[PDB]
């Protein structure tokens, strides 16, 4: 399994965010923004 | 296929049971006659032989398990005394410390006097087994060295009731629990300012990989030489083998520098023993001399620099001050 | 003083202590197969070689 | 220069590569092709170190630090500015830490022994090969070693335990733990053994073989051979090794969230 | 009696003391850690101004800083 | 231990149990003096 | 003088080339320890390792098998002998020895069983005694006992060190290295 | 919820316990999983208390505290006499919001989705 | 009687002493955690102001 | 059906059967205690209406 | 039919058969404990109709 | 034929009987961890109505799953 | 009553004695110290209507 790994602070600290790619891009999927109201 | 690898046995010997040297009996005696295991025997020795038991041992024995009780029972109760929930959730209970604000003080028998009494009947126990284990020592004609290595691991226990008296509170004691436990491990690093700056924990931990180190390479050299008679080292230490010399000369040659049959386990002792006795002191440091470690590394010198992660301005320093944490709110307010 | 705190204090003086024992396990050390041969002569390293140990045995 | 014993022994054959051109001593080390090997990696990543070193801001001891490269060049040899300084020491240490397990094996092949001991500081060997080569690289990116510097490689450790939230709920890390904190209890105990049998009560003789396993009997009901007892150190103290590699490896590449929730399967139990 | 011969009067002593010390350790630390009984602290007062009643689980409050002690 | 022993250990046995176990009575009436607890 | 052994070279640190058998010279792996000369004691002034024979009380756990009457293969894959006798420990119970009779028989010879490896780890059919160190032929130069009843500790680092050096002594490939 | 020391020595400026340092990692816990974070996205856990050492993201979240504190405080807690019993709690009070009522597990709520810029009765 | 000649007198009368003691002593614990039965200090309660 | 006894060890039975017997005793005790409706220590006086019944 | 007491010991049949037997019994107990509609001790005295259900589709 | 005379037919069996029964289970279990082929839920959905991976998608605006870096 | 010492080895009792009351004389002056009413190293001098008294 592919894990998203995003930098967030200095190099060689240990300061990342780890993420199990196919369950993030599920939960992304499955989010449905309402169309903005024509003005 | 393989060369033998002295790594089980496979042809196992048996005999009549040893009773044991003839001991003095007159506050003791030894329980049982001795059994024989085949799956304990492929690994080591089978006998599950004879055990002494005598006053210190006796009275251990019942100091402990009356702690044992205390911690169970008052574990049992915080799930409503459900067994199903008590088997279930098990790792997760505990018995707790005193509130913080009784000090030293006696707490209330629900709200931590359950936990004054099991820690104190465990720590009476503990000591009991200690003079047990002097006496057993010394009812062979052996030295005391288990003994005073048994004393290190009670500093480092003992540690963990000098620090919350001398910093003042019985809050501070570690709870009886699996997991609550680590949780208190985890809170007292963060509350300190992260224990690893402590120079003596990372001594400690330096002895703890050093043990272990030792005993890879001793228990491979004694396993590698056991052709050769190896594994009997009373007698390689009075009367020098070839199993001993080629023990000695496989770490000359290695790293420059070799000990004796018998000065490896000196070896051995002295790291297993400074792991605790340096830890000890380590704890009894924190809160009474340092109260942040990281701190304490910043100005001795310890601490790497990094590249400022965020940059605040004169609001915000203001701003971003927080407020020390407090009491829990008594009342449940109506908006 | 200042600079000097009770962490440091201990922590000379358990390096003092650990300095001391190493020399000690380094004397037990040598106990047997020492001096080394060299074609100069007997060697001894730091620490010196100990004074011989003799153990009891029990009676026949 | 050699102890009392030691000429008898040296003699040839036994290695692994090369012949009578690598079969000798130079002062008490015994050299062979794994021992230039094992000081050309030594050398160059030593120097290499220091290097690391001078470019830093600083020269203390603790505070120096070899960082590995960022995330972003996952997998690739970066800049040597930037982190591949960190990747080419790594290649030296593994070169080194190879050569050293062989060397052993060389020395071992040549005094009769058996090959015990190269294959338990291969625990060791795999355990640091998990941490930098086989994890960064189920990761994807070579940025998730760790630092080379004696406290910067802490402030590694804290935060990537604390990337799981709380670490302690790893269950092979609590095996691990176990495993460590039972071989220093076995030691401790062994050591003590061996030392008051040897030197016993003043005025009292030596102990033999049976007073050990007696007193151990006597004590705690049970007591495990002379062999046993150093196998059960020697699986004691190299089991720690595999399971800390088994508990890092499962950070990440297997699990991402907290590892308190994972114990929600136990929890979860049909009863 | 009889039961002397089947259980030997030098191992029973022990037990018997041993179990004696931690009983009578138990009930006074439970009294120690009681409100109505908690002698050294109160025990000057009289059987109308001990208290009441006062199991109360939480009687104290749980999250609190340390004092200055 | 012969049957003679038991009898003279049962004595002392027998009399030490009861004078520590009804001072015992004594201290629990000094108690209930002190402060009843029903 | 007894160090049957030439220097390779002049240069200090060289390795020793053995000049006769180095399985009987005593040079390198094959090399012993000068013990001494008297049995090895229990608690109670008894011979440590002794024959089966010479104690009945002692026997074989059951479930193990029972080594005796069984061949021993050796590194050639040459059968050099049977099992016929078994020494114990008598501090320590455990099989210490391998007492084998030659195919030739007229004499004995001492196996140390640390030396010994089982068919499949001795998991499947155990019918063959594996020692992989030395061939059927020096069997026969294994140095003898002076008495069948006990074995010195002199004697022990003997057979002991001559079983060991023959990891590196008994073929022409073992000495030699692997590229 | 500060329980770190801003000095070397122990004093009277800072008597916090163990167990408050527990009862901040409990919380901070529950923060992590109402994001979907670790702890090292707004923390250098090699000293939790420094801000300088930490993204830029532990500012915010402080701001998103103060901010749940007004909201709970002055608009979804005196609602309690409008709702219908079945909407309060055991303790007859108004449901209150959390960080997991905006966020749903995610560093920002539906993955930093802009919604209200095209929608102004909603500004403020 | 005879059930003493297939079990020892002593160790049966060891685990029942054993066993009836720490049964006491959890009984006795379990009152002393509940409301109602707190003695030490609900004791001088009359049974009509006891917790229910 | 005595044979039984010459198949299995009348000793080693009873105490199995002992120990079983009082495990699972304290189990139901333990499970009865905890419950709402059979707590008997703190609700053991209320009569069978006033017990306390699960959700429909 | 009775030869296969001649492959299988019955003594070492009964006890492993009784264990089982037991293991199985106190598992499918404690589930049906566990469960909202088959909480017995709670709500057995509930009629059919009144017992919980789990949710529909 | 004469393969036998070359592996043990136990052997080949156990290791046949082992590799088969171990794929058999991964397959299984790799279909029903799917969304398509999650039959215990979802088998009573016809062929039309069953899942289906999603095909080449466009992009998003403003909108990252991941956190900035 | 001297019989006693021919069962009980009288140093083996007067060392065990001597440690249990250490031990408990140890704990008694710590309870006390550790307690409001009697910590007196800091509040000794205070007359006994001075000196703390727990909650009525
Ligand atoms: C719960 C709380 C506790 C928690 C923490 C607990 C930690 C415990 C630490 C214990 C350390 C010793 C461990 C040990 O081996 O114990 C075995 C031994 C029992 O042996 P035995 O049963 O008598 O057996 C007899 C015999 O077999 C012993 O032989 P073994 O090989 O075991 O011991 C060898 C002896 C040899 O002794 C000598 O050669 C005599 C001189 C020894 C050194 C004296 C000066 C030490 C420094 C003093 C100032 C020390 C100041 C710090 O050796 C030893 O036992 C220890 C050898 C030395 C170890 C390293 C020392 C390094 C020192 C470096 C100093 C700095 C240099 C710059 O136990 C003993 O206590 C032995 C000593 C007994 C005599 C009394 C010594 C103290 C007298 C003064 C105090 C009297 C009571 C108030
Ligand atoms: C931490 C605690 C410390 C603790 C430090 C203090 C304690 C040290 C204790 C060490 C163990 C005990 C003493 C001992 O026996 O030492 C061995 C040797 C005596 O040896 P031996 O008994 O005579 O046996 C030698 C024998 O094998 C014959 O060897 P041979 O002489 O034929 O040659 C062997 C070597 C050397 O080859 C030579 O041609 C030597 C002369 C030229 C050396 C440099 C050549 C390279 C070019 C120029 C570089 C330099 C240009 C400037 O030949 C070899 O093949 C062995 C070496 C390995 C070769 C493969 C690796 C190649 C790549 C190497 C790259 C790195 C090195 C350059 O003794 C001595 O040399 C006595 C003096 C002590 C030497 C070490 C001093 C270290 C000072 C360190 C100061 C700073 C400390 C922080
Ligand atoms: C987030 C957590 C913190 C942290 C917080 C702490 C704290 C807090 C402590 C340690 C301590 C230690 N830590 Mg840590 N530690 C962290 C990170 C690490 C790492 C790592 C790779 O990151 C490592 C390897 C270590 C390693 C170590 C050890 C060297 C040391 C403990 C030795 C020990 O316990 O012996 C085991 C020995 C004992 C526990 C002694 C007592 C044994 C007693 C006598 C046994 C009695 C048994 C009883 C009878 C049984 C029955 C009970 C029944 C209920 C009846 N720490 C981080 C920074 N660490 C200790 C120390 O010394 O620190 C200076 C300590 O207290
Ligand atoms: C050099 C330091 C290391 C060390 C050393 C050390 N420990 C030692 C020794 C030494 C040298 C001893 O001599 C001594 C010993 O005897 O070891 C075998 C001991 C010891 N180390 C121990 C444990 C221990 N050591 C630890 C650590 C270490 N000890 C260090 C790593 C740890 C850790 C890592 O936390 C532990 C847990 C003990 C095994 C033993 C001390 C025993 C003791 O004091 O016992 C008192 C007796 C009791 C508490 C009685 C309890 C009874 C039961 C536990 C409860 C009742 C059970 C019930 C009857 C059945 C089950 C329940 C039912 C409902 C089913
Ligand atoms: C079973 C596993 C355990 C164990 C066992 C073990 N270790 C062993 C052995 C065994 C059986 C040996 O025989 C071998 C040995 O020869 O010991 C004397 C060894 C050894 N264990 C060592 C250390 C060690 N072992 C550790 C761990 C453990 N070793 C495990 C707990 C640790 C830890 C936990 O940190 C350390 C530091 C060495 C003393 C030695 C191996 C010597 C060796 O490989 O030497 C070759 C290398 C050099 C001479 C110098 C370094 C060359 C590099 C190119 C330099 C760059 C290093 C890099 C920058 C890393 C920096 C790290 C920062 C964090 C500081
Ligand atoms: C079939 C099956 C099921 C398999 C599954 C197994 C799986 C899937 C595994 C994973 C596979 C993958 C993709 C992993 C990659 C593994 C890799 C990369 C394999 C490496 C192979 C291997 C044996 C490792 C190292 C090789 C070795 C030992 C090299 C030594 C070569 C040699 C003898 C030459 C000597 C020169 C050396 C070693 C250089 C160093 C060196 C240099 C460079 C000098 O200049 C120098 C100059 C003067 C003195 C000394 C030196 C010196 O030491
Ligand atoms: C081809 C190939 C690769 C094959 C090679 C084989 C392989 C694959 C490698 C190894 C892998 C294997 C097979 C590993 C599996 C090992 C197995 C099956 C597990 C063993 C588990 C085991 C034995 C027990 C678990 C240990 C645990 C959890 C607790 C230990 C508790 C403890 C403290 C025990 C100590 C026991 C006692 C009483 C010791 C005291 C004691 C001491 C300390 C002495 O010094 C001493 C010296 C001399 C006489 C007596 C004694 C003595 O008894
Ligand atoms: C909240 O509540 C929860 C807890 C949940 C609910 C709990 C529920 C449960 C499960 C309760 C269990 C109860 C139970 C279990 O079965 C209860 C079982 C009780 C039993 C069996 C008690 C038996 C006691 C027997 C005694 C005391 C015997 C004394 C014998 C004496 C004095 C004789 C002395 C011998 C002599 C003199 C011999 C001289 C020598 C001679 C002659 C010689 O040597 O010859
Ligand atoms: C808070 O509430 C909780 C706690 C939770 C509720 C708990 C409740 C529980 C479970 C209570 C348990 C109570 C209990 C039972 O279990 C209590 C049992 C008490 C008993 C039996 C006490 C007996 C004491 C006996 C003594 C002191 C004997 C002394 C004998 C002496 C001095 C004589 C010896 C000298 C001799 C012989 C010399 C002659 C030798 C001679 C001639 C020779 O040797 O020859
Ligand atoms: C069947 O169920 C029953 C209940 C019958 C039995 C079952 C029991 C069970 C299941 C028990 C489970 C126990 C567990 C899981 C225990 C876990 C323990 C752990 C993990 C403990 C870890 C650490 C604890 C430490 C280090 C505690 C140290 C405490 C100390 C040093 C306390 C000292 C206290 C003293 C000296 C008190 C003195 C009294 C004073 C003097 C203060 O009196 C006023
Ligand atoms: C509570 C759960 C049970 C806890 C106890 C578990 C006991 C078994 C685990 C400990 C032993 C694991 O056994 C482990 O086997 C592996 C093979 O996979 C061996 O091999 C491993 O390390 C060696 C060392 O170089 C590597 O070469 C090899 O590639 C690697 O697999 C290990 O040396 C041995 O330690
Ligand atoms: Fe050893």
């Amino acid at each position: 399994t592919a894990t998203d790994s995003v930098q967030v602070g200095y190099r060689g600290t240990g300061m990342e965010q780890n993420y199990d790619h196919g369950d993030l891009k599920k939960q992304f999927a499955q989010v449905k923004i309402p169309t903005p109201l024509p003005p | 296929m393989l060369e033998y690898q002295n790594l089980f046995t496979r042809v196992q010997v048996r005999t009549v049971p040893e009773a044991g040297i003839e001991i003095d009996e007159s506050t003791g005696t030894r329980y049982g006659t001795g059994t024989f295991s085949y799956l304990a025997g492929k690994f080591g020795d089978a006998q599950i032989g004879p055990i002494y038991l005598g006053w210190a041992g006796v009275l251990s024995l019942i100091f402990g398990f009356m702690a044992f009780e205390i911690i169970g029972l008052n574990m049992w109760a915080s799930v409503g005394w459900d067994p199903v929930e008590f088997i279930r959730q098990l790792p997760w209970l505990a018995l707790e410390p005193p509130p913080p604000q009784y000090g030293l003080r006696v707490p209330p028998l629900a709200q931590g006097g359950w936990y004054l009494m099991a820690g104190f009947f465990l720590t009476i126990s503990i000591l009991l087994w200690w003079v047990r284990v002097y006496r057993r020592a010394r009812a062979l004609n052996m030295g005391t060295h288990l003994p005073w290595a048994f004393a290190s691991a009670i500093f480092l226990y003992s540690t963990f009731f000098f620090q919350p008296l001398l910093v003042g509170s019985w809050s501070e004691m570690v709870p009886f629990g699996i997991f609550p436990h680590l949780d208190w491990t985890s809170a007292f690093s963060i509350r300190y300012g992260n224990l690893y700056y402590n120079p003596f924990h990372a001594l400690s931990i330096a002895f703890l990989y050093g043990s272990a180190v030792l005993f890879a390479m001793h228990g491979a050299t004694i396993l590698a030489v056991a052709r050769l008679g190896g594994e009997r080292e009373i007698e390689q230490i009075t009367d020098r083998g070839t199993a001993a010399e080629r023990s000695m000369l496989f770490w000359r040659w290695t790293m420059g520098f070799n000990a004796t049959m018998e000065s490896i386990h000196r070896w051995s002792w002295w790291f297993a023993v400074l792991t605790t006795f340096s830890g000890g002191i380590g704890i009894l440091l924190t809160g009474t001399v340092v109260d942040n470690w990281y701190l304490w590394g910043v100005k001795h010198g310890l601490v790497a620099p990094y590249p400022a992660q965020n940059t605040l301005t004169e609001e915000q320093q203001q701003l971003l001050r927080g407020r020390y944490q407090g009491t829990a709110p008594d009342s449940f307010p109506s908006y | 003083m200042q600079y000097i705190d009770g962490a440091q204090i201990a922590l000379y003086a358990f390096w003092l202590f650990f300095f001391g024992l190493i020399i000690y396990i380094r004397r037990e050390d040598k106990r047997e197969g020492y001096p080394l041969e060299s074609p100069q002569g007997p060697r001894e390293g730091w620490p010196a070689m100990p004074e011989k140990k003799t153990y009891i045995h029990r009676p026949t | 220069a050699m102890l009392s014993f030691e000429k008898k022994y040296r003699v040839r054959g036994g290695t692994l590569i090369g012949g009578d051109l690598f079969d000798f001593w130079f002062g008490p080390f015994y050299v062979g092709f794994f021992g230039v090997t094992t000081i050309f990696f030594v050398t160059l990543g030593t120097l290499l170190c220091v290097w690391g070193a001078a470019m830093g801001p600083t020269w203390n001891l603790w505070q120096i630090s070899i960082a590995p490269p960022d995330l972003k060049y996952g997998l690739g040899l970066a800049p040597l500015r930037e982190g591949g300084l960190w990747q080419i020491i790594t290649l030296c240490a593994l070169g080194a830490f190879g050569s050293w397990a062989l060397r052993q094996a060389e020395i071992s092949r040549k005094l009769g022994m058996g090959m015990h001991i190269p294959w338990a500081y291969g625990g060791a060997v795999l355990a640091y090969a998990t941490l930098v080569v086989i994890r960064p690289m189920l990761l994807g990116a070579w940025g998730h070693g760790f630092p080379y510097g004696i406290f910067s490689h802490l402030d590694w450790v804290s935060n990537v335990g604390y990337q799981y939230l709380h670490f302690h709920y790893n269950p092979a890390h609590m095996i691990a733990v176990t495993f460590f904190f039972t071989n220093c209890l076995a030691l401790a105990m062994h050591g003590s053994l061996i030392l008051s049998v040897t030197n016993p009560k003043k005025g009292t003789p030596v102990g033999t073989s049976e007073t050990e396993n007696v007193f151990f009997r006597d004590l705690l009901g049970y007591s495990i051979g002379a062999i046993g007892i150093h196998r059960l150190g020697l699986f004691l103290a190299v089991g720690a090794a595999v399971w800390s590699a088994i508990c890092i490896v499962i950070s990440g590449p297997f699990w991402t969230k907290g590892w308190p929730e994972w114990w929600n399967w136990w929890l979860n139990l049909p009863i | 009696h009889r039961i002397w011969l089947m259980f030997d009067p030098r191992r029973v002593m022990v037990a018997m003391v041993g179990f004696l010390a931690v009983l009578a350790l138990v009930i006074h630390f439970i009294l120690l850690s009681s409100q109505r009984y908690s002698w050294i602290e109160n025990g000057t007062l009289s059987a109308a101004q001990a208290p009441v009643g006062a199991s109360a689980p939480a009687a104290a409050a749980e999250m609190s800083p340390l004092p200055p002690g | 231990m012969t049957e003679d022993e038991a009898r003279r250990f049962h004595g002392y046995f027998v009399t030490g149990t009861l004078g520590y176990i009804i001072v015992a009575a004594v201290a629990h009436f000094l108690a209930w003096q002190w402060r009843p607890w029903f | 003088s007894d160090i049957k052994a030439v220097p390779a070279d002049s240069y200090n640190g060289s390795a020793l080339i053995p000049t006769g058998d180095p399985m009987i010279d005593g040079v390198g792996p094959s090399s012993w320890a000068n013990r001494s000369d008297t049995p090895d004691m229990t608690f109670h002034n008894t011979a440590k390792i002794v024959p089966m024979r010479l104690d009945p009380t002692y026997s074989i756990a059951k479930g193990d098998p029972d080594p005796r009457g069984l061949p021993v293969v050796a590194a050639d894959k040459q059968v050099a002998g049977t099992v016929i006798e078994l020494w114990v420990n008598r501090a320590e119970p455990q099989v210490t020895y391998y007492e084998v009779q030659l195919t030739g028989s007229e004499r004995r010879v001492m196996l140390p069983a640390g030396f010994v490896q089982w068919p499949n780890f001795g998991l499947w059919g155990n019918d063959k005694l594996l020692v992989k160190a030395i061939t059927a032929a020096q069997f026969a130069n294994v140095p003898a006992l002076k008495r069948d009843d006990q074995i010195t500790l002199l004697e022990e680092d003997m057979v002991c060190a001559y079983y060991a050096g023959g990891h590196l002594y008994a073929m022409a490939e073992r000495s030699e290295p692997i590229i | 919820a500060r329980v770190v020391t801003r000095d070397v020595a122990p004093s009277n400026a800072n008597r916090s316990s163990v167990k408050q340092t527990e009862w901040t990692y409990a919380l901070m816990i529950s923060q992590s999983r109402s994001l979907g974070v670790n702890c090292t996205y707004c923390h250098n856990t090699r000293q939790f208390a420094s801000w300088k050492e930490a993204p830029p993201a532990r500012v915010t979240a402080y701001h998103g505290i103060l901010m749940l504190r007004d909201v709970n405080q002055n608009y979804l807690s005196p609602l309690q006499p409008v709702y219908p019993s079945v909407r309060l709690g055991t303790q007859g009070d108004a449901p209150k919001a959390q960080c997991v009522t905006c966020h749903n597990g995610n560093y920002k709520p539906l993955y930093g989705a802009q919604m209200v810029k095209d929608y102004p009765a909603l500004w403020g």
